C-alpha cells in the first residue's frame, strides 16, 4: 500500500464535524476535493482514506439539504469520482460495495440537481462509467431524467452535451429507462434544446446524433409523444448538411412510422380525391414520409412524377394566378424531390420525368419567391452533379438567372445557402465554369463571402467554387470593382475558430494573387494584414501558413514592413491600452519574417530584442486586460523569427528562460488554466528553439541546461511546463556532438530528472519524456549509468513499469534496465527463487502462495533480460506444472478465506498472472523458442479453457493475457500455428468473444490468432467452413451496421481488416463480402465521410476486399453508388493525405477502363486530379492517382497533350506561356499513369521538351510554369529512373537541353524560391546522375550551380521536402569521382562543411525519414567515392563525431527505412576501408546487431521488412570482412546474425544470395570464420535454405562461389562431403544449370563439378598431437588468444587432442617410441591451453585433472610423466582449477610419490633437477591448504632433495623450488621432520 | 554566494524523500534561515523557487516535527523581512487614494487594483503566496 496524505484526515474531520453549518463544510470539502485530484500523486489513496473514515454520510446529508449549492455539487462529484477511479484499480469488493451503496446515491442526487458545469458532469459521468467497469453499475434509469433536465437549462457546453446525449441513449435502451424519460419531460425537452441551442460543430453533430439515437430507442417502447415527429423533422432540416445526423434522424423516424402508414398514404393518393379531400392531406403526409430514407424506394415505385405534375402544370401557369399559395406547394414538392434523390437509381427516375426541364423552367417563374427558388436550387444540386445534365441546364440559362438574384438577395439566409450550394456543385464542371464566368462570374460569389460568415457550409461552398474559377481569370478587376477581396478578408477575419474555412479563405487570397493585375488591387495592405493576422491565430495549421507565405511573397512589400516596424516600440509603450495595436504589429512581424527577402529589415532593427524587452515590461507590471494575449503572441513572434532566421539561438534561448522566471509570472498565470498560460507558452517556445539544434558552444550550452533547470526549480507544479522542459533537455543533451550529457552530468541535471520522475510517478507523459532524456544521454556517454544507480533511478524504473501497463514507456525504459539492470545476477537469483516458490506452492496445495509468487515473478519479466533469463531457467517446463495445478485445484482456490483476493476472483487472477508470465517471456525470440519447445501453446489453451462461469473481476484480464501470449506465439512460428489449427480450438476462440462481447482486446487478439493459423488456402476454406466463424463475420458486420459507438465500429472494422489482411486469401475476402461487409463499409463512408478515423478504417477494409471482389456485384453491377460515395469522401477529405490514399485505393479497385463515361459523369477524375495536386509530394497519392487516370487512356492523352504543347509553342501566341502551363499540369498527371506501350505514348517526348525549354527561355520568371515544367520532367524521369536504356527519361531531359536549362536557372539565382520548381528540378538532376550516360553532362553543368545548392539548403532549411530532394541529389551525384571533388570544394559557408550542413539538417528534421535517410545515404556515398579517388578521409567522420550524431538520430521507434539507411551508410564506410578506427571506437557493428536483435525480439516490423534488414546486414558484414574487422565481430557474436538470417529467411532468396556472399567474404578474411561457415553455416544452408539455392539463379551461383572458396583450403573438402543435404542441393543446382543453359548454366555446372572434384581430392594426412602443439605454440608466440570459446579453429584441434591422447593414455608409453614422443607434444599442447583461465571449464568437462593425475600414477617413463606434470601444474595456476585437482582423493599422496620415485631414481643429476622442479611446482600449486599434504612424506622428499643439493648435485634453482614447496605444506604435522 | 546562485542548492536539497541521514540534510533548512538576513535576500530566495518548496515541505511534514519546525522558522523569517507595519501600509494606501483624487480634481476613480494590493498587503503577498 501507499500511505495517504495526512491532511486528508484533518480535511475529513472538518467535513464530518460541520455537516449542518455550511460555510465551513464546503471549505473542508473543497480541501478534500483538492487532495482527491490528479494534481496530487496520491489522490487514489487519499480517496479511499476518506471512505474508510466514513465521509460519505456527511456528503450525503449535505447534498440533500443544500441541493441548490452548485459549488458543493462540484466538490462532492470530485471526491466520489476519485473514489470511483481508486476502487476500479484497487479491486477490493468491499470498497466497491461501499461506493455502490453509499456513493452512487450522492452522484445520483448531483445528476438530479440538473448541473450545467462541465466538470461536475464529466466527473459524475466518469463516476458512472467506472462503477460499471468495476462490476457494480449505476441503474441507468435513476440517472436518466435528472440527466434530461440538464437540457432544461441552457448555456450547455456542446462538448458536455454530446456526452450527455450519448448517455441518455444508452439509458433509453431499456423500457425502464425509456419510460423514466417519458415520465420526466419526454422527447420535446431534448429535441427543443437541439433546435434552440444546437450548433453545427463536429461536437454539435455528435450531440444531435445521440439525441436521435435516444429518440429511436424511445420510439421502440412507444415512449414517444406527438411532438417528436414534427420536431425530428425540424431538426433534420436544421442539420441537412451533415449526413451522420440526417441518417440517425431517419433511423429514428422508421422506428416511429411503420410501413403500413406508407401503404395507407400512397394508396390514398392513388384513390385520387384530388383537391383537399384526403389527397391534399395525404400529400402533406407523404412530405413527412420522404424524410425516412428507408421508404424512399417504395415512394419511387408509385410516384415521383406527381411531384413534377404538382410543380409545372399544377403551378407554373397559376404562379401569376396565386403567388403565395402556389409558391408553398412548389417548394414542398421541389424539396421532397431533393429529399428522394438518394440513390443514383432514384435520380435516374427523375430525369425520366424530365425533372431538369420542369425545375429549370420553374426557376424562370419563381424569380420573386426566394423560398421556392431555393427549393428549386435544392432539387437541382443532385441533378447538376451529373455532367451530361449540366449542359441541358445552361441551355435554360438557369445559372445565368440565379446568380444576379443571389447577388441582390444575399442577405436573406435561406436563398443564399441554397443558391450557393447550386453555384458550387455547378462550378465543378468546366463547361459551366466559362458560362458562369461570362455572366457576372464570381465577382458576385467573392462579395457574397461578406455575409453568413458563421455558416461554414455556405462559406465552404462559395470559396471552393471561387478556387475553381479564379485560376481562369485574366484580370482582378470586377472582383475589385465589386469588393470581393474585401469580402473574403471579412470571411477570413470572422473565422478564427473554423480552421477549415480560414484555410480556404487564404488559399483564395493566394489564388487572387496569381492574377496578373494583382498588386494593382492587393497592395492596399488590408489584405496583407488580414493574411498575417490569419496566420498567427492559426499556428498549428501547416497548409494555411505555407499558403500564406506564398500570398505574401507575392504581394507583400518592404513598404508594408516599415508601416509596422516604424510603430513597433510606440505600440509596445502603449500596450496596457490598445493591446490590439501591438497584437497586429507582432502578427505582421511574425509573418513577413517567413518571407526570406523581407526578414532582413526586422533583423537590422533587432526587432526580436525590442519584442523580448516588451514581454518583460508586460509581466513585471500592474496586470492589465490583454496581457496574457499579447505576451503569448510576442513569444510566438520571437520564436518564429529565430526559426526562419539563421543565427545561433543561445542568447535568445536564455532570454526566454529569463522571461519565464520573472517573479510576476506566477501571479499572471493564476487567472488562467494550467496548460494554456504564458509559462507553458514560453516553455513550448524555447523547447522549439532547442529542436533547431542551433545551440553551439560548451559555455553557451551550460547556460541553457542551467536556465532550464532553474525554470523547473521555480515551478514544480506546472506539469505542462515540466514536460516542455524535459523535452527541452533531450534536444540540448544531444547538442555540440552530443557533449551536452557531460554538462547535464556536472550541472546535476541528471539527478534532477531522476528526482522529478520519482516525485511525480503518475505522469506517464513525464515518465516517458524524462526517461527519454536519460536513455538519450546513456546512449551518448558511458558511466552515465553509474550516476543513475547512485541517483536511485532503479527505484524509479521499478515504480514506472509497476504503474504503467503501457508500451512506449517500457520501450524507452529498456537501455536503463540494461545499464542499471540490477546486479543482473540478482535478477537471476530472484527469478530462480520465485520459480522454486511457485513450484513449492503447487506441490503443497497453497493456491494463495502460487498467486502471490506468480505476480512477484511477473514483476521481473518486464525486462528483456528477465524474460531471457526465465527462458534459460526453464520457465516453460514450470508453466506446464503451474497450469496443471491451477486447472485441477479450482475449488481449492474458491474456498480460500485468508487472502487479499478471494472467490473466483482468486482463481481467475491466478490464471491471469500465469498467462501474463508467458506473454512477457514471449517478448523475446529466446523466450518464444523455450515456451514453444516446452509445449506452452497447449498450456495456454488449457488456461484459456479454465475460464468460465460468472465473469469474475479478473476473468477478462485473464482472457486478454491468454489470447495475447497465444497471438505472439502463433504469429511467430508458422509450424506452431499450423499445429494448433483444430476445429475445436476455433470453436473455443469464437465462443471466447461471445463471453466477453464488449471486450475489444479479446476480439482483437482472437481474430489475430484465427488469421495466423489460416496460413494456406485449404486452412482458410476450413476456417470459413466453421459455423462459429461465419457467425462471427455476421456479428462483426452487425456492429459495423447498427452499433452507434464510433469506437465499436472502428474495432469491428479493424477486426475484419486483420482477418482479410493477414490471411490474404480470396476465400476469406469472399466470405466477409457475403456477410454484407461491402455494403456496410460503403455505408460508413456515405454517412461518415466527414470523419477521418471512420472513413479511413472503412476504406482500408474495402480496399483489401476489392483486390478479390468486384465491388459492383453488391450493387447489381452499377458502379455509381460506390463511386459517388467515394468521390464525395475524397472531396470532404481532400486535405487528409492518408484518407485520400485509402479512398483512391478503393476507387482504383472498384473501377475499370470500361467506366470512363460513368467516371466523367460523376466527376471522379476532376477530384482525383485535385487530390494529386494537393499532395504532389506523396508517393502513394501520385501512384494511385496514376492508376486511376490510366483507365482514361493515358497513352493517347500523353500523345495528345504533348503534341498540343509543341503546336502552341510554334504558334507564338500571346496567351502561350499560360496555355503551355495548363497543358503541363494536365500532362504531369497522365505521366503518373502506367502505360501499355511507352514507345508509342512517349514518342514525342524530346520535341515536346525542346518546345518547353524554349518556352522557359522566352518567358522567364513564370513561377507556375517553372514548377509545372519541372513536374513534367520529374515524372518523365521517374517512370524509368533505373532503366539507363530508356530514351524518354533522363535521356530526353539531358539531350533536349532541359538539364542545362535547369542548371542555368539555379545558377541564375532567379528561382531560389520556387519550391515548386526546385523540388522536381533536383529529382530530375538526381535522375540524370543515376543514368550513367547522362552523368558526364551532370558533371559538366554542376559547378555552375553547386554553390547555390548550398545557399538553397540554408534558405529552405525548414522545408523538409526541399531538403530531402537536394540531399537525394547530392547522394546520387557523389557516385562520380570528379563530382565528389566539386562537392567538397564548392559547398562551404556559415552552416559549414557539406557534411556539417548535412548533420545540421538531419538534426533539425529528426522526425523526417526522408531527410535523415537521404542524409545518411549521402554521407556514406561521399565517404566511399572520396576514398576511392585519392581524397583523404572526411575528418569529421573519422573522429567519431558524425557516427555519434547519426546514432542519436535513431529513435527506439525508428522506421525500417531509417535502419536500412544507417546500415547503408556504415556499409559504405567499411567498403571505403578509410574509417576503421572510428567505426571500432563507436562500436558501430555492435550497435547495428543490437538494433536488429531487438527488432527480432519485438517484431514491430513486417516479415518483408525484417527480411530486407537481414539482407542489408549481411552486406554490412561482408564489408566488415573486406575491411579486416572480423574479430570485432567475434566479440559480440556477429556471425550469429548470418545464422539467424538463414533460419528465419531460408525460403527468401534475396536474403540467401546475400548470406552466401557474406559467408564467402568472411571466410576469405578469417580462418575461424571459415571454420564456423563449414561446421555451422553450410549445414544450415543445405537444409533450411536448400530450396532457395536450387530454384533461384543467384542463390545457386553465390552458393557455388562460397563452396569454391571453402574447398580451396586443405581439410575443408572432406568435412563438407559429410554435410547432410549438400548432395540434394548440388544436384538441384545442377538441374538449375541445365534449365538455364546458355553461358550461365555451363559455368554453373562446371562450378559444381569443380566443387565435387575438390571434395573427392581433399585427402589430408593423419594429424598428430605434435601438430596441435605447433599451431598453439605459434599462436602463443604471436600473441594470439588460445581460448577455445574465442577461436573456432581450436575446437576441432582440442577435440582431436582429447580423443587421440585418450587412446594413447591406455598404454604404457616410452619417450623414444614415436607414439610416446607424440604424447609429450600432446601434454605440452594441453600445457599451453591450460595457461588461459578461459579454457578451464571445458578442460574440466573432460576431467582433465583425473586424466593427468592418472598418467602421473600409472606411467613408468619419468619423461612422459614430466609433461603430464608441467601441464597440470599450469592448469592449477587458477584457484578453482587447483581446488578441484586437490580435492581429488589421492592427489597429495600421488604427486608426493612422484617426487620420491625421482629422488630414489638413478637418473643423472641434470635430469633429476628438471624432474623435481616440475614435481615440486605441482605440489606448490596443488597445496591450496597447508593441511592438505599432512598425511604424506612430502617434507622428507623435499628435505632429501635439499641434502642432495648440499652434496653439490644440483643448482640453486632447485632449492628455490624446494623452499617454495616447503612454505606451502608446513604445518603441525611436519614439525618433527623439520 | 549570491553571485554563484547558492540558493539553487538550498531550494533543491530540501525537497527530498524524508531517512534519518536525510532528515539531517533537511535540517540544512537552517543554512537557509541563517543566510536570509534582509528583505533583498528573502526576495532572492523566492526568485529561486524558495516559496514553492517551503510550502511543499510544510505541507508534507505533519508527522515530521523536526522539519516542520525548521521550515516554519524559515517562512517566519521570510515573512518578517518582507512584511511592513500595518501602519506604513495604511499610510501607503491613503497616499495612493490621494494621487487619485488629485488627477480627478484637475480633470473620482479607483487606484490600480494591483498597485493597491501591493501597498496594503504583507510579505506573503509580495512573495506570491496565494489563498489556497
Amino acid at each position: 500500500k501507499r500511505n495517504p496524505d495526512a491532511g486528508v484526515a484533518t480535511a475529513v474531520q472538518s467535513v464530518i464535524q460541520h455537516q449542518t453549518f455550511k460555510r465551513m463544510l464546503l471549505f473542508g470539502l473543497r480541501s478534500l476535493a483538492d487532495f482527491c485530484s490528479p494534481s496530487n500523486q496520491l489522490y487514489q489513496e487519499n480517496a479511499l482514506d476518506a471512505l474508510d473514515r466514513g465521509v460519505l454520510s456527511a456528503i450525503q446529508t449535505a447534498v440533500t439539504t443544500f441541493s441548490d449549492d452548485d459549488d458543493l455539487m462540484l466538490c462532492a462529484s470530485r471526491v466520489l469520482w476519485a473514489m470511483s477511479v481508486a476502487i476500479k484499480e484497487e479491486m477490493d469488493p468491499a470498497h466497491i460495495a461501499r461506493v455502490h451503496s453509499e456513493g452512487s446515491p450522492v452522484i445520483v442526487a448531483v445528476v438530479n440537481s440538473s448541473p450545467t458545469d462541465p466538470q461536475t458532469i464529466e466527473d459524475s459521468m466518469n463516476f458512472v462509467d467506472n462503477l460499471k467497469r468495476a462490476g457494480a453499475p449505476v441503474d441507468g434509469a435513476s440517472l436518466a431524467g435528472g440527466m434530461l433536465s440538464i437540457f432544461t437549462k441552457t448555456a450547455l457546453d456542446m462538448k458536455t452535451a454530446k456526452r450527455v446525449t450519448a448517455a441518455l441513449a444508452i439509458a433509453a435502451e431499456t423500457a425502464e429507462g425509456s419510460t423514466a424519460l417519458y415520465n420526466a419531460g419526454g422527447t420535446s425537452v431534448l429535441l427543443t434544446y437541439c433546435l434552440d441551442q444546437g450548433d453545427l460543430s463536429d461536437a454539435g453533430v455528435e450531440m444531435v446524433e445521440g439525441a436521435f439515437d435516444t429518440v429511436r430507442y424511445m420510439a421502440g417502447y412507444q415512449c414517444t409523444d406527438a411532438t417528436t415527429l414534427p420536431q425530428c423533422i425540424a431538426l433534420m432540416d436544421k442539420y441537412r448538411g451533415r449526413k451522420s445526423a440526417s441518417a440517425k434522424g431517419s433511423s429514428a423516424l422508421a422506428a416511429m412510422i411503420g410501413p403500413e402508414q406508407l401503404q395507407k398514404c400512397l394508396n390514398t393518393l392513388k384513390t385520387a380525391e384530388a383537391g383537399s379531400a384526403e389527397y391534399d392531406e395525404a400529400l402533406v403526409t407523404l412530405g413527412s414520409m420522404s424524410y425516412i430514407s428507408s421508404f424512399t424506394d417504395e415512394i419511387v415505385r408509385a410516384g415521383g412524377v406527381p411531384l413534377l405534375i404538382e410543380l409545372i402544370n399544377s403551378g407554373l401557369p397559376q404562379m401569376e394566378g396565386n403567388p403565395e399559395k402556389i409558391a408553398s406547394m412548389i417548394s414542398g414538392a421541389a424539396k421532397m424531390l431533393a429529399r428522394i434523390a438518394s440513390n443514383p437509381v432514384n435520380v435516374d427516375a427523375i430525369v425520366q420525368a424530365g425533372g431538369v426541364a420542369t425545375l429549370c423552367t420553374a426557376v424562370s417563374y419563381c424569380t420573386e419567391s426566394m423560398e421556392a427558388l431555393g427549393a428549386l436550387c435544392m432539387a437541382l444540386v443532385p441533378l447538376a452533379s451529373r455532367e451530361s445534365l449540366a449542359h441541358e441546364i445552361v441551355q435554360y440559362q438557369t445559372f445565368a438567372t440565379v446568380l444576379p438574384i443571389l447577388y441582390q438577395n444575399v442577405e436573406s439566409p435561406e436563398i443564399a445557402a441554397l443558391a450557393m450550394e447550386l453555384v458550387a456543385t455547378g462550378s465543378q464542371h468546366e463547361e459551366i465554369q466559362e458560362h458562369m464566368l461570362q455572366n457576372q462570374a464570381a465577382e458576385i460569389c467573392s462579395l457574397c463571402c461578406q455575409y453568413h460568415t458563421a455558416d461554414a457550409s455556405y462559406q465552404q461552398h462559395a470559396i471552393s467554387a471561387l478556387n475553381r474559377l479564379v485560376p481562369r481569370l485574366t484580370t482582378l478587376h470586377g472582383v475589385s470593382e465589386y469588393g470581393g477581396i474585401q469580402g473574403v478578408i471579412a470571411s477570413l477575419n470572422a473565422n478564427v475558430n473554423n480552421e477549415q474555412v480560414a484555410l480556404l479563405a487564404v488559399q483564395l487570397l493566394d489564388n487572387f494573387s496569381e492574377v496578373s493585375d494583382a498588386k494593382t488591387y492587393m497592395s492596399d495592405g488590408t489584405c496583407v494584414d488580414a493574411v498575417l493576422a490569419a496566420m498567427l491565430e492559426h499556428e498549428g495549421n501547416d497548409l494555411l501558413i505555407s499558403a500564406g507565405v506564398h500570398c505574401l511573397a507575392r504581394i507583400a512589400t518592404e513598404d508594408d514592413c516599415a508601416r509596422h516596424l516604424n510603430v513597433l516600440d510606440t505600440a509596445i509603450q502603449t500596450a496596457r491600452g490598445n493591446p490590439d495595436g501591438v497584437y497586429r504589429v507582432l502578427a505582421a512581424i511574425s509573418g513577413l519574417s517567413r518571407v526570406p527577402s523581407l526578414r532582413q529589415i526586422f533583423e537590422e532593427k533587432n526587432a526580436s530584442d525590442t519584442i523580448l524587452a516588451g514581454i518583460s515590461s508586460w509581466i513585471e507590471c500592474s496586470r492589465f486586460e490583454g496581457q496574457n494575449r499579447i505576451i503569448k503572441a510576442a513569444l510566438k513572434t520571437v520564436k518564429n523569427m529565430k526559426i526562419s532566421g539563421d543565427g545561433d539561438l543561445t542568447s535568445c534561448f536564455a532570454a526566454m528562460c529569463d522571461v519565464a522566471c520573472l517573479p510576476q509570472v506566477k501571479r499572471v498565470v493564476e487567472l488562467e488554466e494550467p496548460d494554456n498560460n504564458i509559462l507553458v507558452a514560453d516553455t513550448a517556445a524555447f523547447r522549439d528553439l532547442a529542436a533547431t539544434m542551433r545551440i553551439t558552444g560548451a559555455e553557451n550550452l551550460e547556460r541553457c541546461i542551467e536556465s532550464v533547470l532553474r525554470v523547473m526549480r521555480k515551478y514544480p507544479d506546472s506539469r505542462r511546463a515540466q514536460l516542455n522542459c524535459l523535452e527541452t533537455l533531450n534536444y540540448l543533451a544531444q547538442c555540440d556532438g552530443g557533449e551536452g550529457v557531460a554538462i547535464l552530468s556536472r550541472t546535476g541535471g541528471l539527478n534532477a530528472v531522476v528526482q522529478y520522475l520519482t516525485r511525480a510517478p503518475m505522469y506517464l507523459d513525464a515518465q516517458i519524456a524524462g526517461f527519454t532524456v536519460l536513455a538519450t544521454s546513456a546512449k551518448i556517454d558511458s558511466n552515465v549509468g553509474e550516476t543513475l544507480r547512485k541517483c536511485n533511478c532503479l527505484q524509479a524504473l521499478k515504480v514506472a513499469m509497476r504503474t504503467h501497463a503501457k508500451s512506449k514507456e517500457l520501450k524507452r525504459t529498456i537501455a536503463p534496465l540494461v545499464a542499471l539492470l540490477m546486479p543482473t545476477d540478482a535478477l537471476e537469483t530472484e527469478i530462480q527463487e520465485l520459480l522454486n516458490e511457485c513450484a513449492s506452492a503447487c506441490e503443497k496445495n497453497n493456491f494463495p502462495h502460487l498467486h502471490e509468487n506468480l505476480a512477484a515473478l511477473n514483476e521481473l519479466l518486464i525486462s528483456s533480460e528477465g524474460a531471457k533469463i526465465a527462458a534459460r531457467l526453464g520457465i516453460g517446463a514450470h508453466m506446464c506444472k503451474y497450469q496443471e495445478y491451477i486447472s485441477a485445484h479450482e475449488q481449492d482456490a474458491l474456498a480460500v478465506t485468508d487472502y487479499d483476493i478471494l472467490g473466483k476472483d482468486l482463481f481467475d487472477a491466478t490464471v491471469s498472472e500465469c498467462a501474463h508470465a508467458m506473454e512477457q517471456v514471449a517478448s523475446t525470440r529466446s523466450g518464444r523458442n523455450a515456451l514453444i519447445k516446452a509445449g506452452n501453446v497447449a498450456t495456454l489453451i488449457s488456461l484459456y479453457e479454465s475460464l468460465k462461469a460468472p465473469q469474475s473481476q479478473y476473468s477478462e484480464e485473464a482472457a486478454i493475457h491468454c489470447l495475447e501470449a497465444l497471438r505472439i506465439l502463433l504469429k511467430s512460428d508458422k509450424r506452431s500455428a499450423e499445429l494448433a489449427f483444430e476445429r475445436n480450438f476455433v470453436s473455443t476462440l469464437c465462443v471466447g468473444i461471445d463471453s466477453f462481447p464488449h471486450s475489444a482486446p479479446v476480439l482483437g487478439a482472437t481474430c489475430a490468432c484465427l488469421a495466423a493459423m489460416a496460413t494456406t488456402p485449404e486452412r482458410v476454406q476450413m476456417l470459413t467452413a466453421q459455423p462459429a466463424f461465419e457467425s462471427l463475420l455476421q456479428k462483426l458486420v452487425f456492429v459495423i451496421q447498427n452499433d452507434p459507438s464510433k469506437d465499436n465500429k472502428l474495432v469491428a472494422m479493424r477486426a475484419l481488416q486483420e482477418l482479410v489482411e493477414i490471411t490474404n486469401d480470396a476465400t476469406m475476402a469472399n466470405k466477409i463480402a457475403e456477410a454484407g461487409a461491402v455494403t456496410a463499409l460503403f455505408r460508413i463512408i456515405d454517412e461518415y465521410g466527414d470523419d477521418e478515423q471512420l472513413t479511413v478504417q472503412a476504406a482500408e477494409v474495402l480496399a483489401l476486399l476489392g483486390a478479390f471482389e468486384d465491388l459492383r456485384r453488391f450493387y447489381d453491377n452499377d458502379v455509381r453508388f460506390p463511386a459517388q460515395v467515394l468521390t464525395a469522401a475524397l472531396t470532404k477529405q481532400k486535405n487528409n493525405e492518408t484518407a485520400v490514399v485509402h479512398l483512391l485505393d478503393v476507387l482504383n479497385k472498384l473501377a475499370t477502363s470500361e467506366d470512363r463515361a460513368v467516371l466523367r459523369e460523376l466527376g471522379v477524375m476532376e477530384q482525383v486530379a485535385d487530390a494529386m495536386r494537393v499532395h504532389s509530394e506523396s508517393e502513394a497519392v501520385t501512384r494511385l492517382g496514376g492508376e486511376l487516370f490510366a483507365k482514361m487512356g493515358a497513352d493517347e492523352q500523353i500523345k495528345s497533350l504533348m503534341l498540343q504543347i509543341i503546336e502552341t509553342v510554334e504558334s507564338g501566341a500571346e496567351d502561350t506561356a499560360q496555355t503551355v502551363d495548363i497543358l503541363c499540369g494536365r500532362l504531369a498527371v497522365f505521366l503518373a499513369a502506367p502505360l501499355e506501350d511507352p514507345r508509342d505514348a512517349l514518342q514525342h517526348t524530346e520535341k515536346c521538351l525542346g518546345s518547353l525549354v524554349a518556352t522557359l527561355q522566352t518567358y522567364p520568371g513564370s513561377e507556375r510554369l517553372e514548377g509545372n515544367v519541372a513536374l513534367v520532367c520529374r515524372r518523365l524521369c521517374d517512370r524509368c529512373f533505373d532503366d539507363a536504356d530508356d530514351p524518354y527519361g533522363a535521356w530526353a531531359v539531358a539531350a533536349s537541353g532541359m538539364l542545362a536549362q535547369f542548371a542555368g536557372m539555379v545558377a541564375g539565382e532567379t528561382v531560389l524560391a520556387n519550391k515548386k520548381f526546385l523540388g522536381p528540378a533536383y529529382r530530375t538532376f538526381t535522375a540524370c546522375c543515376a543514368n550513367a550516360y547522362c552523368m558526364p553532362t551532370m558533371v559538366e553543368v554542376a559547378p555552375s550551380f553547386l554553390p547555390q545548392t548550398y545557399t538553397l539548403l540554408e534558405m529552405h532549411k525548414n522545408d523538409a521536402e526541399t531538403v530531402a530532394r537536394v540531399l537525394e541529389f547530392l547522394r546520387y551525384f557523389a557516385e562520380d569521382p570528379t563530382a565528389c571533388g566539386l562537392i567538397v570544394q564548392n559547398m562551404s559557408g556559415s552552416s559549414g562543411d557539406v557534411v556539417a550542413l548535412t548533420v545540421l539538417l538531419m538534426q533539425q528534421h529528426q522526425n523526417n525519414d526522408a531527410v535523415v535517410c537521404a542524409g545518411m545515404e549521402f554521407l556514406g556515398a561521399l565517404a566511399y567515392t572520396l576514398s576511392q579517388a585519392g581524397y583523404e578521409p572526411l575528418p569529421t567522420l573519422a573522429d567519431g563525431s558524425v557516427l555519434r550524431d547519426c546514432d542519436a538520430l535513431m529513435g527506439s521507434n525508428s522506421s525500417s527505412a531509417r535502419q536500412l539507411a544507417h546500415m547503408h551508410m556504415i556499409e559504405k564506410m567499411l567498403l571505403s576501408k578509410a574509417y576503421n578506427d572510428a567505426l571500432i571506437q563507436e562500436q558501430a557493428l555492435k550497435k547495428l546487431t543490437m538494433s536488429l536483435k531487438a527488432e527480432d525480439d519485438k517484431k514491430r516490423f513486417s516479415d518483408e521488412e525484417r527480411a530486407g534488414l537481414y539482407a542489408a546486414m549481411a552486406c554490412v558484414l561482408l564489408a566488415a570482412g573486406g575491411a579486416g574487422l572480423t574479430g570485432e565481430m567475434e566479440k559480440f557474436n556477429g556471425f550469429e546474425v548470418v545464422l539467424q538470417a538463414i533460419e528465419e529467411f531460408g525460403e527468401n532468396p534475396t536474403v540467401i544470395k546475400e548470406v552466401n556472399r557474406a559467408l564467402q567474404g568472411l571466410s576469405m578474411a578469417d580462418v575461424n570464420m571459415t571454420a564456423r561457415t563449414v561446421k555451422e553455416a553450410v549445414p544450415k544452408l543445405c537444409t533450411e535454405a536448400t530450396t532457395a539455392i536450387q530454384t533461384d539463379a543467384e542463390c545457386a551461383d553465390t552458393f557455388c562461389d562460397l563452396m569454391l572458396q571453402l574447398v580451396s583450403q586443405e581439410g575443408n573438402g572432406r568435412q563438407l562431403l559429410q554435410v547432410y543435404g549438400l548432395e540434394e542441393t548440388l544436384q538441384g543446382v545442377e538441374n538449375l544449370a541445365a534449365y538455364y543453359g546458355e553461358d550461365f548454366g555451363t559455368q554453373l555446372s562446371e562450378k559444381v563439378a569443380m566443387i565435387r572434384q575438390a571434395m573427392e581430392d581433399d585427402q589430408p594426412r593423419e594429424k598428430t598431437c605434435k601438430d596441435v602443439y605447433d599451431l598453439l605454440n605459434s599462436r602463443v608466440q604471436q600473441g594470439l588468444s588460445v581460448a577455445i570459446s574465442e577461436v573456432a579453429i581450436l575446437q576441432e584441434e582440442v577435440e582431436f587432442l582429447v580423443s587421440q591422447m585418450g587412446m594413447y593414455n591406455q598404454e604404457q608409453l616410452d619417450h623414444q617410441t614415436a607414439m610416446g614422443a607424440d604424447h609429450q607434444y600432446g601434454n605440452m599442447a594441453f600445457e599451453l591451453l591450460a595457461a588461459t583461465s578461459a579454457n578451464v571449464k571445458l578442460l574440466q568437462a573432460n576431467e582433465f585433472s583425473k586424466m593427468e593425475l592418472a598418467l602421473i600414477k600409472g606411467q613408468a617413463d619419468p619423461e612422459i610423466v614430466l609433461y603430464a606434470v608441467k601441464a597440470l601444474t599450469a592448469f592449477c595456476k587458477f584457484p578453482p582449477a587447483a581446488q578441484d585437482t586437490a580435492r581429488i582423493q589421492g592427489c597429495p599422496a600421488l604427486v608426493t610419490e612422484a617426487c620420491s620415485k625421482i629422488n630414489k631414481s638413478g637418473l643423472p643429476n641434470e635430469r633429476k633437477e628438471e624432474h623435481l622442479c616440475a614435481r615440486y611446482f605441482l605440489v606448490e600449486r596443488t597445496a591450496i591448504n597447508r593441511n592438505l599434504y599432512n598425511k604424506t612424506p612430502i617434507m622428507t622428499e623435499l628435505i632429501n632433495s635439499w641434502n642432495d643439493y648440499d652434496k653439490g648435485a644440483y643448482t640453486t634453482t632447485l632449492l628455490r623450488f624446494v623452499f617454495r614447496a616447503m612454505r606451502r605444506v608446513v604445518s603441525d604435522a611436519h614439525v618433527e621432520e623439520l | 554566494m549570491m553571485d554563484a546562485d547558492v540558493f539553487s542548492i538550498l531550494v533543491g536539497c530540501v525537497e527530498v524523500d524524508a531517512n534519518e541521514v536525510t532528515d539531517l540534510v533537511v535540517g540544512g533548512l537552517r543554512c537557509t534561515r541563517r543566510i536570509v538576513r534582509s528583505e533583498e535576500l528573502a526576495f532572492e530566495y523566492c526568485n529561486a523557487g524558495g516559496i514553492a518548496t517551503i510550502a511543499n515541505v510544510i505541507c508534507k511534514s505533519i508527522n515530521q516535527p523536526m522539519v516542520m519546525l525548521e521550515a516554519c522558522r524559515v517562512l517566519l523569517g521570510l515573512l518578517f523581512y518582507t512584511t511592513r507595519s500595518q501602519a506604513d501600509r495604511q499610510a501607503a494606501v491613503e497616499a495612493l487614494h490621494a494621487q487619485c483624487q488629485q488627477r480627478a480634481e484637475q480633470m473620482v476613480p479607483e487606484p490600480d487594483p494591483d498597485e493597491l494590493a501591493n501597498a496594503a498587503y504583507g510579505g506573503w503577498y509580495q512573495m506570491g503566496m496565494d489563498e489556497v
